């Protein structure tokens, strides 16, 4: 369930981000971006450690187990032996890769959905401004400072203040 | 001014293996699988383990001359032959049902060597010290096991054989004994004079009326005859009764048990140190925490689930695309 | 897969509402909504049944399993049978445990899915009219009856109808 | 006018674990795991269960005197043993293949005993009287098996005894027969008055010459001698053939057997009454249609499958979020 | 996690369609369309043949497995044979159907995850053209030949060349 | 003008069952488990398979002259029996430990079937021609065994017994004897005029004194006694020795072996071809590359891996939904 946002319209990474999985990048008339989304990352980071938690909760630890001895007169429970433990070992070795390969699937599908969330509830909250572009940018019809870039980092953003404004910027381009 | 969004990128190179393609790049993953081990056999919670060195248990247990060094050991975690441990039984025989006796030796944890029938007094009729064959010599010459006793006569006389022995140790006590046949009639006369003979064993659980057999054969370590091995476990109570005629090869110490279970009988020769672990291979120690391990299968401790794979990475993180 | 319908931009559920899972409210002139729409709720009831009772299909129902005895020079074989009946609990306890889990996350991502896709539905169909806004909400330009509610929740909405009127107003707005 | 769209909420509180969160609450969900049961042992599809009560099976089929009440069972689904049965062989000794005699009546339904040997009629040599142990005791008397019987001498005169029996029921047929051996050769002589004796037993596929073997050992139950048991199934047609010196028990009940499977010999002391089911374990009885269960892993009939969890709550539903 | 595009919104399938599992349909002022879009398919050809490849390398092959032969004093020893090889064989019947099961669902889900992202890829190239319509179709405002039905398909458009036109059709309309 | 976008539809009618629907119809699929086979059994791997016909195991190795027609036969790929196979041990009695044998036999793949005691040479003493019974009957003469010799008297006269024989071909070698016993004591004194009589077996790791046992017994294909049969496994070295008094059935052809395993003691009556596959069912041969097989569960070869269910077709496309 490719989701269409990890090398999908969203082109690539960013290397200078340092700080979590999942953030922004402002360029205002003040410095530049590369800031980090710390409620995002973190909904991710527990529920990959309740995932890896539970994949080692749900394996056992085995006990001692030797081998045994059989005279040249018991060749049919030597051979009954050799069966079990065989068949066993194949059993886990199939269970222990099959459940790796899904687990990784799901992972990757999980990070997916988490990026085009986070698009579509930056898009929610700036109606009509901004005018979307390429992968994943705005264009912030209206002019505002620091406090608006931060105003939208906290999912607050109240749209009635700028509205005439960027409506009059709109209709005039 | 613009509040475009994106992900992390690293410059990380591990590779993740999954459905759809393989060798995808990952962020961050976490390894589930372990390889390394240290090539040396450490004490198990404290207990050293217990070498038997170039000899075999049935060498051991009988008292193998050879087997000397290890005369005095009363306790181990689990029992470590080598690849070239051969030292079982000198005189040529059987050792019969000696896989049962290692599957109840691999559930006790200690001994009590003792004297059931001191060998000045118990027996004021045979002779006690003439008798030893040269098969299992030692150093020029002939001694026979250290735990068993033969019995030959006392100036051409043989009288009827039979003691018993009671248990008051609260523990159960494991007795061995042997049956000798030799290959001629010549030979029974000579050493025995009596042309029939038995032995009997009887406790309450136990019974056996043995018949010794006389049967050309060919030999083995320069020796025709034949030697034939038992051994019983009795409880606290319950006596045990040997009765015998010309054939005997009489108990000369016994072993008090003590439970305590996983234990093993572990075939390697990889060297003996003295750290301390909590699990245990042929091939040396384990270390860890994940729940997968590829060392060896026969593993004696609380050890990680053996798999028989070569990679079990897991991804926990993002795909590194670099831009 | 989190679809973000679910505890997403909509934010809460519906006490109120009894019949289906899905459905709508309608609050125009007279009365309000909480009605349901059992068109979509029936296809989740059939996959779910399906699913439910596969999953009871699948597992076979065990016959009569009595213990065996053995004498005290017989403990290699009285070992191996332990050991074949303490290894098959184990196996059939990982694969129920972990079936279950794998259930539930695809379940829960499978309502998700529902509700985006009727969202979705929604909207495809008013086109350019009713403004959408916060939680899944709509405010329709034009102003109609009961009868236009129940046409929307038909999947019918005949759009030339309403299109000038609701131009109109869209524009002098 | 808005046509606001959204999802169901209700008031439960029955929670699911998922692999992302543990603990969700789920609308609507259904169990998959069996806890409850009647502590009782009700009777498999009509036909009632055999309880031994202070009996074991090797007592049950020797006819041991004070396992009478159950002397006229002849049906039954499955085998109770309680924690109490130790009235099993008598007489000291050891009943050889106890347990593939087990493994046999695992798969019988019923019975039919009958005389093979009539008593007052077969021997008209010997005396079938006068013989009888005190081990066995009943209310003070001394009394010996109800289901075999002891030969003695008729008048210092012990003639050479044979006695043959042909198969003419259609079913097998399942008997059983004892060889007694004394402590001392006296006991054997002032029984028997025979030095050398020996029993055999032969039909087509069966063959063996037992011999006594006389040897002291210490008395359980105050008796010194042993006594052996053995069993054989026949089938339609071949004969069996008794022939003995001085040294046997003479059969004197067989049973035919029938077929039909999947019976036990469940070991609980929950006591028994008259419902009908169609699961059972030893803790009780099972009545259900979830694919798991939990109360016990012995378990008789067609019963839902064992796994060793506490929980398997599955989520038929959304995520409960209250507004 | 029905993505809503097959039996969705678009509302069947093409028969005249040959090449391709993914394509297109262009019906400008000379001929008709129904050209696939071997871009996008080969991935999911690469994609399913991993699939298949993989499952089947984790199955092994079975070597020798011949039947053993008892008396009739050794019953214990036969039924636990038959307890052993009876087990075995639930276990992997298990096993392979349900991963049957599994793959269906998936594969069929990455079929519509394609489809829907297919689509969202011509719509974020289209940007304010083409007025979108019904079960996945457009219109285009301007006017253009076969060669900007080439360049939609290649995946570059040139947004700017077609700007001024398109828009005064979209106000005077 | 319009980019409309669409997928493939197709006229497909395969079915593909998933979880949350039955029977969707997908575009394409591929099928995961096989059905065909030919009813043949070919030869696996070019050697051909070696068919019994109306003969059992035992039957073939004691020379049982009915199955003549495999005198000569040294090589195969698997050992198949028929339905109609009966023709076992002639002259009636046990195969003791027969199955072992069996286990033995199914990790050899040659032979090599020579003299150890030639008949005209070895017995200078006894009568070697004049002993056979009718029960082993072959065209209305009375005929033997082919691989082992009956020993009788010659005039009143019966030498003690003693012959030994070393090994010195580098491979195993597999020896059979057997040990006869007649059902009254004048049959034992008509035939080897000896009121005691043993035999004795012994080589370094076997030993046993075999003494008959005479009792009447029920007759099977028209005779009273019966005969035992046995087998030893020599080394390269070792020597074996056989010492008799009036009781031996002397071995006359052995079998060196030789390793290469996987074989098998396929039980079916399907014709036999001379085709080649790579693996062999007793319903016929499998030719394919699915990972999943239904055939059969017992299997010779690199055969695919057996399941219990009738549908295993995999989605590889879309859901077909014409329009
Ligand atoms: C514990 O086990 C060890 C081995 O792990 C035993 O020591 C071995 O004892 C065996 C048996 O005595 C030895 O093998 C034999 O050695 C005999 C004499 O030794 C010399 O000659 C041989 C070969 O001729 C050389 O290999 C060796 O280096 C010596 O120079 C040989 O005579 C035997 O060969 C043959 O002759 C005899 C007599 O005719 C025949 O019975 C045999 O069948 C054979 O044809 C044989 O080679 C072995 O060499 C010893 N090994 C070691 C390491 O010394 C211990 O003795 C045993 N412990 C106890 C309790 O005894
Ligand atoms: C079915 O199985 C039941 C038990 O489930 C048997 O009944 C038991 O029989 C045993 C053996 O007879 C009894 O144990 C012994 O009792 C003897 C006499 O009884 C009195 O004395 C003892 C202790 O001195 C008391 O416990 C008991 O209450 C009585 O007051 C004792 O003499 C035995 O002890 C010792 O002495 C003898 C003789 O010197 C020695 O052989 C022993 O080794 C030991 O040193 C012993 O305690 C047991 O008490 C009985 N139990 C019950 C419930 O009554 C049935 O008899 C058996 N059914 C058949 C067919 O017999
Ligand atoms: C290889 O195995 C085959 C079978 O696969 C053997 O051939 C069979 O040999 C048995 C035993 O000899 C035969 O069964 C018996 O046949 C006897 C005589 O044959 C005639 O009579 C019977 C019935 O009266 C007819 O079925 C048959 O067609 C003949 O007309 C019978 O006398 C036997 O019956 C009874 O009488 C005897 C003597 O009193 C009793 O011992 C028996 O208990 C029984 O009451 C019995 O029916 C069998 O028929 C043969 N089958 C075939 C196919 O011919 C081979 O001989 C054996 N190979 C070797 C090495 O011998
Ligand atoms: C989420 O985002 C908003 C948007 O930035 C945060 O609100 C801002 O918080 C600062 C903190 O001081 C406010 O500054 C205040 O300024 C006045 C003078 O104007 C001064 O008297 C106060 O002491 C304080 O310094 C700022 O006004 C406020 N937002 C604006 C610009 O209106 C908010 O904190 C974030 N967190 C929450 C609560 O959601
Ligand atoms: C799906 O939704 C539509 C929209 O409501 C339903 O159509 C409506 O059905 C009613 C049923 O009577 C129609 O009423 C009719 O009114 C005339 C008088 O105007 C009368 O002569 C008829 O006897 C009838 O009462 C109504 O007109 C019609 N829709 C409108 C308002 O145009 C429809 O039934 C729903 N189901 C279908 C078929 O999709
Ligand atoms: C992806 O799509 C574009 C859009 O069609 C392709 O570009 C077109 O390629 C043709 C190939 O010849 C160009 O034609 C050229 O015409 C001039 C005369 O005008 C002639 O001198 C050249 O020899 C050639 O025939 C065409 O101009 C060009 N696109 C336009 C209309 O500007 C392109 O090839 C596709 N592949 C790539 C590279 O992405
Ligand atoms: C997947 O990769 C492994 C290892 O190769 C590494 O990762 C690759 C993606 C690429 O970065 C390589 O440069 C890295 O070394 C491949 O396994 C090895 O493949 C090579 C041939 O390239 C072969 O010579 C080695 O013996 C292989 N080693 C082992 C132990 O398998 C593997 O082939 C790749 N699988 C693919 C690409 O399908
Ligand atoms: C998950 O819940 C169980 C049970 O707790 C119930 O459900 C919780 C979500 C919450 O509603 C509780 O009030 C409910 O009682 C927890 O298991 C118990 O945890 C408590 C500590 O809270 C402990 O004392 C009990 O012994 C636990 N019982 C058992 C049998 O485990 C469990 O800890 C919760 N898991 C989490 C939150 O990680
Ligand atoms: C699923 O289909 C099978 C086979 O039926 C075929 O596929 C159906 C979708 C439809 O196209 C049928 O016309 C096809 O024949 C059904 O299995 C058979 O069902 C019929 C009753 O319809 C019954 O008589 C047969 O015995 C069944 N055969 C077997 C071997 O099961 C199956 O019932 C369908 N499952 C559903 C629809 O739930
Ligand atoms: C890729 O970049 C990372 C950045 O973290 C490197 O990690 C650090 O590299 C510096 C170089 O001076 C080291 O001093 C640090 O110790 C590394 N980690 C830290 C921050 O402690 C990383 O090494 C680079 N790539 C490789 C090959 O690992
Ligand atoms: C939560 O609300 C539900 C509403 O169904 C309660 O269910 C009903 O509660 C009423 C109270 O009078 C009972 O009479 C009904 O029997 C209940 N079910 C019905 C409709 O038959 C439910 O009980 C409430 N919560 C709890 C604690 O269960
Ligand atoms: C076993 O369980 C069933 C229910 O699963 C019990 O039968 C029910 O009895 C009640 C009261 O008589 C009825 O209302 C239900 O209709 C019955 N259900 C069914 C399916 O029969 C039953 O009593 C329990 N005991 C037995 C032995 O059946
Ligand atoms: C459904 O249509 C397909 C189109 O491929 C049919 O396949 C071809 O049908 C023609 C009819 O003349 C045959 O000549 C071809 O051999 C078929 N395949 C090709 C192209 O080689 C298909 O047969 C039709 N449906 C069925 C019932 O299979
Ligand atoms: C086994 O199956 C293969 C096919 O899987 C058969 O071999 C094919 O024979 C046809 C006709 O000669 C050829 O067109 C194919 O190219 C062959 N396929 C392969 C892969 O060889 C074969 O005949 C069957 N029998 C044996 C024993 O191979």
């Amino acid at each position: 369930g490719l989701f269409g946002a990890i090398a999908g319209f969203i082109e690539g990474g960013w290397t200078g981000m340092i700080d979590g999985w999942y953030g922004y990048h402002h360029q205002n008339e003040q410095g530049s971006g590369y800031a980090a989304d710390q409620k995002s990352t973190q909904n991710a980071i527990d529920g990959i450690t309740s995932k890896v938690n539970s994949v080692i909760e749900k394996m056992n630890t085995q006990f001692t187990a030797v081998g045994k001895e059989f005279n040249n007169l018991e060749r049919r429970i030597e051979n009954l032996n050799k069966k079990v433990d065989d068949g066993f070992l194949d059993v886990w070795t199939y269970n222990a890769e099959l459940l790796v390969l899904l687990e990784n699937e799901r992972t990757l599908d999980f990070h997916d959905s988490n990026v085009r969330n986070l698009y579509e509830k930056v898009k929610s909250q700036l109606r009509n401004n901004a005018k979307e572009i390429g992968n994943g940018c705005f264009e912030f019809y209206h002019k505002c400072d620091d406090e608006c870039m931060e105003s939208v980092k906290n999912g607050t953003y109240d749209y009635p203040k700028y509205s005439e404004e960027s409506k009059l910027n709109r209709e005039e381009i | 001014d613009t509040i475009c969004v994106g992900y992390h990128a690293n410059n990380s190179t591990d590779t993740v293996d999954t459905v759809l393609e393989k060798n995808v790049t990952v962020t961050h993953s976490v390894n589930l699988l372990e390889d390394s081990h240290n090539g040396k056999l450490c004490s198990l919670n404290g207990i050293a383990p217990l070498q038997l060195g170039k000899c075999n248990v049935a060498g051991w247990l009988l008292g193998n001359p050879e087997c000397d060094l290890l005369l005095t050991a009363n306790s181990w975690s689990y029992i470590i032959e080598t690849s070239n441990s051969e030292n079982g039984t000198c005189y040529p025989g059987e050792f019969i049902d000696y896989e049962e006796l290692r599957e109840q030796l691999s559930s006790v944890s200690s001994f009590e060597k003792f004297e059931i029938f001191p060998k000045a007094s118990s027996w004021p009729n045979h002779e006690t010290t003439k008798g030893v064959t040269a098969a299992c010599s030692y150093s020029g010459a002939s001694s026979f096991y250290r735990n068993l006793l033969w019995i030959t006569k006392k100036g051409t006389s043989y009288p009827k054989l039979s003691k018993s022995y009671t248990n008051n140790k609260g523990k159960e006590v494991l007795v061995l004994w042997g049956v000798h046949h030799p290959p001629s009639v010549s030979e029974q006369q000579s050493l025995y004079q009596n042309a029939d003979a038995y032995v009997s064993v009887g406790s309450s659980k136990y019974n056996r009326r043995f018949a010794p057999e006389i049967a050309a054969r060919p030999k083995v370590r320069g020796q025709a005859g034949r030697m034939n091995y038992y051994w019983t476990l009795l409880d606290q109570g319950d006596t045990i009764t040997f009765e015998a005629t010309g054939n005997l090869i009489a108990p000369w110490y016994a072993f008090a048990l003590n439970k305590g279970s996983d234990s093993g009988i572990i075939t390697s020769d990889a060297p003996v140190h003295n750290c301390d672990t909590r699990c245990q291979t042929p091939h040396g120690a384990l270390n860890s925490s994940l729940p997968f391990q590829n060392v060896h299968p026969i593993t004696i401790g609380e050890c990680p689930k053996y798999v028989k794979s070569t990679k079990l990475r897991m991804a926990t993180g993002l795909r590194n695309v670099p831009s």
